[PDB]
């Protein structure tokens, strides 16, 4: 609300959003890992939803 | 019976899970193409319009 | 050793030349 | 020519092309980094045009 704003056209480019760590992070392969896992088990499809 | 595809080839999840794909050289989306929209003939009683 | 390259004949990405019949390999497109 | 389509509406998705190369292929990353090259020097932008 107040709903009057509203998204016109396509999108202008295309990317992603992703789960950062510093460069040669420990935490890099398991969030990676983790990031896919809940990709596939639907988790983030539901989240947005 | 290629080495390389050189194309409008568009990268899916089904595809990369059979074949490579480098990042993307072209961002697009699926689009709806008409006919235009040509001047009507006038009607009859066209004149209460 | 010489690349074989898939490609479409799709306009405007891959496209006969006008006078493709007296070119040869990748110059007719 | 004859000028007598329109694209209507904006994109339905976002996605891209890629030059895809057969699973294990070894030009995958020399293909991978060119397009990035052509990307980044505005290349891919030249040709579109």
């Amino acid at each position: 609300k107040p709903c009057d704003t509203m998204k016109v056209g396509g999108n202008l480019d295309s990317k992603g959003y992703g789960i950062a760590t510093p460069k040669g992070s420990s935490l890099r392969t398991p969030v990676n890992l983790a990031v896919l896992k809940l990709s596939e088990q639907g988790v983030l499809d539901k989240l947005k939803n | 019976k290629a080495d390389i595809a050189i194309a409008p080839l568009t990268i899916t999840l089904v595809r990369e899970e059979v074949i490579d794909f480098s990042k993307p050289f072209m961002s697009l989306g699926i689009s709806i193409m008409i006919k235009k929209p040509q001047k009507s003939k006038p009607g009859v009683f066209s004149f209460l319009d | 050793k010489t690349v074989v390259v898939t490609t479409i004949l799709e306009s405007p990405y891959v496209m006969m030349k006008k006078n493709h019949e007296m070119l040869e390999g990748n110059e007719r497109y």
